[PDB]
């Protein structure tokens, strides 16, 4: 499957990577995992709602998700960053 | 007013277990009223951690942004591909 | 101790009532757990409109 980013969350990866090492491991395994199994496993993944129907939501820390959705072809990264 | 399918206090202490089974089967939400005003809304685990984490993600005005704006961008098409950096 | 956030079904049939001022008192979900099936959660019409105001944007 393959990998597609906004810049939006393109940003927000690349945060992490010049940030904490650390957040980029969680993020790398929920990728990997959700590869694997889109709709289930690591980060207790969660189906959204109304204007976000189609995507998903997964754990990287109790206040950052990876936020995604699936096509038959790929994976869609909306977000790994929680923002205030 | 509300859009959900409505149930008296008395019908769902009656059928609970019905009740809560139907929930979770049309992952639909249902009414609970008292005949004194007091009413909550009964619906599935699923679907309530569906919603609180939909509110969760757009609770922030500066998250809500750049999550609509990025989930915009991924619809269109305009989506970059990159592998993950190890 | 904590209010309580969950309850088995077994006991909510008996205490619907008292269970759904809770939920509304405190302005915070319940838990009602099966045995079997699957748990459901009762929270105020308050609480569920607040939060699909969010979920929809405003």
């Amino acid at each position: 499957m393959k990998l597609i980013w906004s810049e939006e969350s393109w940003d927000d990866y690349l945060y992490w990577q010049e940030t904490d090492k650390r957040i980029v491991k969680k993020i790398n395994e929920l990728i990997k995992d959700t590869r694997r199994t889109p709709f289930e496993g690591k980060g207790k993944p969660e189906p959204l709602k109304h204007n976000l129907s189609g995507f998903w939501s997964r754990r990287i820390t109790e206040e950052h998700r990876l936020v995604y959705a699936v096509t038959d072809d790929s994976l869609l990264i909306a977000a790994c960053r929680y923002h205030y | 007013g509300p859009h959900m399918r409505t149930i008296s206090y008395s019908e769902a202490r009656q059928n609970l277990s019905a009740t809560m089974m139907k929930a979770v089967e049309d992952h639909a939400p249902i009414l609970i009223t008292r005949q004194n005003g007091e009413a909550c809304v009964l619906m599935s685990l699923e679907e309530y951690n569906s919603l609180e984490e939909t509110a969760y993600l757009l609770r922030s005005p500066a998250n809500a942004r750049r999550l609509m704006d990025s989930i915009d961008s991924l619809k269109s098409g305009k989506g970059t591909e990159k592998d993950i950096i190890e």
